[PDB]
RNA sequence: AACCUGGUUGAUCUUGCCAGUAGUCAUAUGCUUGUCUCAAAGAUUAAGCCAUGCAAGUGAAAGUAUAUAUAUAUAUAUGUAGAAACUGCGAACGGCUCAUUAAAACAGUUAUAGUCUACUUGACAUUUAUAAGGAUAACUACGGAAAAGCUGUAGCUAAUACUUGCAUUAUCCUUUUGGAUAAGUAUUUGUUAGAAGGAAUUAUAACAAAGAAGUAACACGUAAAGUGUGUAUCAAUCGAGUUUCUGACCUAUCAGCUUUUGAUGUUAGGGUAUUGGCCUAACAUGGCUAUGACGGGUAACGGGGAAUUAGAGUUCGAUUCCGGAGAGGGAGCCUGAGAAAUAGCUACCACAUCUAAGGAAGGCAGCAGGCGCGUAAAUUACCCAAUUCUAAAGAAGAGAGGUAGUGACAAGAAAUAACAAUGCAAGGUUUGUAUUGGAAUGGUGGGAAUUUAAAACCUUCCCAGAGUAACAAUUGGAGGGCAAGUCUGGUGCCAGCAGCCGCGGUAAUUCCAGCUCCAAUAGCGUAUAUUAAAAUUGUUGCAGUUAAAACGCUCGUAGUUGAAUUUCAAAGAAUCAUUCUUUUUAAAAUCCGAUUUUGUUACUUUGAGUAAAUUAGAGUGUUCAAAGCAAACAGUUAAAGCAUUGUGUUUGAAUACUAUAGCAUGGAAUAACAAAAUUGAACAAGCUAAAAUUUUUUGUUCUUAUUUUGGCUUAGUUACGAUU
RNA sequence: AGCAUUUGUCUAAAAUACUUCCAUUAAUCAAGAACGAAAGUUAAGGGAGUGAAGACGAUCAGAUACCGUCGUAAUCUUAAC
RNA sequence: GGAAAAACCGUAAAUCCUAUCUUUUAAAGGAAGGAGAAGUCGUAACAAGGUUUCCGUAGGUGAACCUGCGGAAGGAUCAU
RNA sequence: ACUCUCUUAAGGUAGCCAAAUGCCUCGUCAUCUAAUUAGUGACGCGCAUGAAUGGAUUAACGAGAUUCCCACUGUCCCUACU
RNA sequence: ACGCAGAAGUCUCAAAGUGUCGGAUUGUUCACCCGCUAAUAGGGAACGUGAGCUGGGUUUAGACCGUCGUGAGACAGGUUAG
């Protein structure tokens, strides 16, 4: 038989691809929130649509319901677990006001950089990818990993990396230099 | 050719038991005994999966093998026999003993059961048959006879039975307002007392049911288990009770405790 | 045996489909005469077993007025309802009339009123006449070829009639 | 993401196509591939063929040991192991393919009161006796054949192989007690009597005949009176055969089909495990057909489902689960509970092997691998550790199953630097960006910890270890469609490019190079298939004066469509001139002045009974994500909890879709239909033939009659009886 | 489709009028059928005029055409198609 | 009791003969259709295209076509 | 094809074929066979086909001319006996 | 004898002792194939062989088509019947 474990595809490009102002807000988005491809983009797209599925199926759906009040229940619970809604943001109105910026703002990089860990989202993009962050004394060194909402004053920078002060990084780099001035002098 | 499949692939195999898809290609399949298939658990399932008094099949086989594990007062090595809806698991050397009900999420459930009340079950007869010289035999939900039964007894009772002699200490009449268990169905799992009786003429008979919570369902007489009375329930329920709560209701109340 | 490749309801026709299975099952017919008991078992499907006569010549024949029943020689077999070939050729069937050696019958009735439990009501004298001459027409009932005996019914009045009329321009 | 641009012209609006454009667990191929996790993988073409190997066996309380090994006791006794072999049980599952098969198989939905069912489970038996009767294998010997899973004699000897066979209950008398008499489970026949199911020729009880099989001559061992193996019947269970209803792709350049010859009914038989023209005889002369029969086609296994889906839909379903079919083609059997089995057999045909050429044996659409076919597809790897299966079932087996190897099928994650100086750029002392120079980091090479059936991968640690970080990113474009050049040479309707419009015939923005720019990116081209696009097949939702299209004209059967008409309303209460809800207002039947019922269907409402995977969707920080079905919590090496220091705790593994048909189910509207005047039926009265009640003589039989009930004939009487 | 003299006969038709009758009988219709110009076919008449074919004269670059003159089949009726 | 062997019904492979249907596939030769190059001969259609046009039809033509007969304007007339 | 021409009156149209009609010729191509001066269907610059001198095609019909296949056989192998 | 290695094979002498076929097509000598074979040699006998046969062809009178001939008719032209 076949692997029983599921796969789902993260990404489309909508048609007309050569949508000029389409490319020029993403080209935008891309240098602004230090991404590698327009399939960032895209899956945060997918995300977003997502949302805005669930949402339309919500307020399509009429008060009293109890599929309605269940998943709208789980979905605001979810939303403001991940940190995307405010804290009067609780009706559905607010879940279709999401925007790309704002599930952007929930990657580790844009919050690295937010803290000021790193002087730039690209340079916290470099600097997760090194193995240099932790969140909650978790290493991870994946830049577009979306922060939660308690999670977000738990990032710090690894105390195993040399910026923690466990050891040089260039342990033999560092020991030439010992080496060569302490035979110089 | 043609005859008797011995095998059960993993995804064939009921929903109930919670045998998961990375988990094998198989499921064990039950020998013929005291339930149907789809209404059992086998040993294999009761110790390793539920219990978890063995990391595998083989761990379930040393704990078999050993003569300390016994069931209906038999010991029993026998991996694959089926255990059915309710009946009374005895492990000598852990000193435990267990009584088998239905779980609110339509799954075989192990409750403990206390030392001297493990010596009865609670048994629904499916039919009661004249055997020569105008004879009685009962047969039973878990594939039992029950010889010489009086007269009293009918068709869909239930009655509490002994298990050092098999034979029966009382027994209640089915009728309106006897607590009842539906052991199938779209109810499968839950508790209610019987509300009313209504005979359906060459085709199903349907049973309405009442919940504690106040509420009004149907369910097929086949799949209606009578399990006490209004005056009291006759057999140590889990917690649960088999009330339902709505999904809303059983998340909120999970997150507020 | 198989019904599949007959033709379809409508009378059209049907392709054949499904190798031919043990389990459709049908095989050759009794050939059962008059002559010493001789019989086959025959194994059916599950261990089931059929017993298969031979040949046969003393079956169990019930005068059915006492409702009593005795071990008897058949005579000859007289008329058959279903045809005419299995009578000729001698074939005993659960629906052929055949002739008994009235005697066992005829001790009872002696023992039992003394002239010729019991109901005492009386023989016919039609049917009477008949016992007294040996010459009992009786009808077989069971089936020879499946239960491996050929066993009766002493017949009377209007089945007597009917089949004598059956048995014999012209009259 | 409920959507469009470019192309008929000198210019225009349309019809209409073509072209772009996006997707596809859908295949191939081109170029490129520093990585990691994940994981489809000889179906489409030949249900074509296979070299070699392996894929089904089985002995740890309980049949058989003078091959043998071994520990005790007086060669011998107990015993314990034991090659081998009889015996027992399994190999009917699984794994594989999809040629078929188009009302069949299959799906939902019945029925089996028409039956069979091993293992397992629970009930539990009736017509030589200190314990039986031998005979047979392995084994010993001689042998035969080129070869073979060829086998010949004779001597033995066991079984849980095979064959026999050894006092119990109830009824009648006595009265408790003491006597007498009987005594067949399935199954079959003939006669009856008649717990439960809607329904009975069922359970069951009696009679008279037959009648299997049987009920242990087997093996272990509980004192800090037990067990195994195996047995008839009954029921359960694991199932299975049939069987009801409803549901299908294309085709009329297929309109009448079926019946000698079972077609269709009936009767009688026979057969079968059982119903059954399943099979035979006899008798009918039917049966099926536009609501498309009967043929013919299919690149047709059926379903759960897959793709695209705003909504309809449209395309697709060899292929992880289920059901069927099939094992070279047909056919026929044996064995067994189960097979018309095909690592069962036999024959024929189609193949085809070894032969010493006398003869012998054979079946990859099991797993590898090979051949052929082709545009097209991996290793003769390792293992039973997990998952399960098979046994005398723990410990042995299993190409089932797992693990690797090959794997740019698909899917997720993710490099190819970051940074500070100067120099440069713009901005008022800022932001942005060719030189230098220190930190950080994996890939790559090694050792461990670890992981593991073992090995490999992963992770962790420690060594090694980038400056042109040469530790080197590609593809296709840049006139329009359409995001990017009135850039440089060369070619000169040539070469060529370019889905499409077009460019090229001498000062080429389209070619060939080069340069720069642009798009996507470890992926991107190309082709074929398929969906959107397409309200260009149109139920929603098209078009038919002139663009494609009203049959020349009319009638007409099937078909679809078919006017009004029948019980209106009133008041209260709840609630924000609104809204949801309750009560009463003719007549007949029925029960204790009151109490409770009153056409069928379509349609609709609730329901019952629904396999998972998938799908929607909750819970759950896989390091995030694809995922999985888990997890979380306290504690340096403990308290709490509950038990008279033992014992972690909270759990989760949701919810729903799950035909349209069928089943139950409330219904007022709207539809249908039935009820419905060449005179009908509702009632009272009388006459009348039938049955029963009450009466009533004749001893285990037996008369008659009044009366009471149902059926039928006739004069009256109703608010009596026809909508426009 | 098609239908123009006179008079008569056999027939049908629509509207109007109706305090006349029926009481849903209807609408549009695959299948099937009816009627269906012109020409053509086949048979009898008739063959006036017109006149496919055909024939000449021209015309003209050629003309087998337009134009001129002649002219069979056909046009007409009856009977079939 | 019992091997080989025969005989009888019944399954019934296979083979061959026809009969009808299905599918590709061969074949000399015939006769069409299209594509291409600014090909030959006319001058047919497009304007009254120099005989208004088209339709049905029949007969003729080296053709393009022409003529007859009966329709229509899609006519150049919607006007005594 | 189209145009012109000399000769002669007009210069072979529809068709048709190596035919009972093609000298050369046993023409060339298929097919039938085992081998085809034969048979057939074609082709057709036709010594010298052809339109009432009738051309073309035909079912029914034939003591017709001709080819081939089946059946049948002493025709024949190859004769023998009566 | 050889340009004859063997095996083939060729030229040749004494040699007529012995053999020299089955069919396809033809009116046919001749011819042209296919097959076997040891090779399928060539010739004479009134063109071997009609009071031996056969009568298919050339070659009587009937008939047919073509050409040629005004015609009757002709045709070492074809064809059917004798």
């Amino acid at each position: 038989p076949k692997s029983y474990r599921n796969y789902s595809k993260t990404a489309r490009n909508p048609k007309r691809p050569f949508e000029k102002e389409r490319l020029d807000q993403e080209l935008k988005l891309i240098g602004e929130y230090g991404l590698k491809n327009k399939r960032e983009i895209w899956r945060v797209q997918y995300l977003l649509a997502k949302i805005r599925s669930a949402a339309r199926y919500l307020l399509t759906l009429d008060e009293k319901s109890s599929k309605r009040i269940f998943q709208g229940e789980a979905l605001l619970r979810r939303m403001v677990r991940q940190g995307l809604l405010g804290e009067n943001e609780e009706k559905l109105d607010y879940v279709l006001g999401l925007t790309l910026p704002k599930l952007l703002e929930r990657r580790l990089q844009t919050k690295v950089f937010k803290l000021g860990l790193a002087k730039s989202v690209h340079h916290a993009r470099v600097l997760i990818r090194q193995r240099h962050i932790r969140v909650g004394k978790q290493m991870v060194d994946i830049p577009s990993f979306l922060v939660r909402v308690d999670s977000e004053k738990h990032i710090d920078f690894a105390t195993t990396s040399p910026f923690g002060g466990a050891r040089p990084g260039r342990v033999k780099r560092k020991s030439l230099k010992k080496q060569k001035e302490k035979t110089e002098a | 050719g043609k005859g008797i499949k011995k095998h059960l692939k993993r995804v064939n195999a009921p929903s109930h038991w919670m045998l998961n898809k990375m988990g094998g290609q198989y499921a064990p399949k039950t020998s013929s005994g005291p339930h149907k298939l789809l209404e059992s658990i086998p040993l294999v399932i009761l110790l390793r999966n539920r219990l978890k008094y063995a990391l595998t099949f083989d761990e379930v086989k040393m704990i078999l093998i050993q003569k300390i594990v016994k069931v209906d007062n038999k010991v029993r090595t026998d991996c694959t026999f089926p255990v059915g809806l309710m009946d009374v698991i005895h492990i000598t050397k852990s000193n435990e003993y267990f009584r088998l009900l239905y779980d609110i999420k339509g799954r075989f459930v192990p409750h403990r059961i206390t030392n001297e009340e493990s010596k009865y079950k609670l048994c629904k007869v499916k039919k009661i048959l004249l055997r020569k010289g105008r004879l009685s035999i009962a047969v039973t939900h878990d594939g039992r006879s029950i010889p010489y039964i009086h007269p009293d007894v009918k068709v869909n009772d239930t009655v509490r039975l002994d298990l050092e002699t098999g034979k029966v200490l009382e027994h209640l009449k089915f009728q309106v307002g006897s607590l009842v268990m539906v052991t199938a169905g779209h109810s499968v799992g839950r508790v209610g007392v019987i509300s009313s009786i209504d005979k359906n003429m060459g085709t199903y008979d349907i049973i309405h049911v009442k919940d504690s919570r106040n509420k009004v369902f149907a369910t097929r007489l086949s799949n209606v288990f009578v399990i006490g009375d209004n005056t009291k329930p006759y057999i140590s329920l889990p917690r649960e009770k088999g009330i339902k709560l709505d999904i809303i209701e059983e998340r909120r109340n999970r997150l507020k405790a | 045996r198989d019904g599949r490749h007959k033709l379809r309801l409508t009378g059209g026709k049907k392709k054949i489909h499904k190798k031919k299975r043990k389990y459709e099952l049908g095989r050759p017919p009794s050939n059962t005469k008059l002559g010493s008991r001789q019989v086959h078992v025959v194994r059916g499907r599950g261990r089931n077993y059929k017993y298969r006569a031979i040949k046969l010549d003393s079956g169990s024949f019930s005068w059915p007025t006492f409702g009593i029943s005795k071990n008897t020689r058949i005579i000859d077999v007289v008329y058959n309802a279903s045809n005419n070939e299995l009578v000729r050729t001698k074939t005993l069937v659960k629906n052929c009339i055949v002739v008994i050696d009235s005697h066992p019958f005829t001790t009872w009735y002696e023992n039992t009123f003394g002239t010729t439990i019991g109901k005492s009501k009386n023989i016919d004298p039609l049917l009477l006449e008949q016992f007294k001459q040996g010459r009992v027409l009786a009808c077989i009932s069971s089936r020879p070829g499946q239960c491996g005996k050929a066993d009766g019914y002493i017949i009377e009045g209007d089945e007597l009639l009917f089949y004598k009329r059956k048995m014999d321009k012209r009259n």
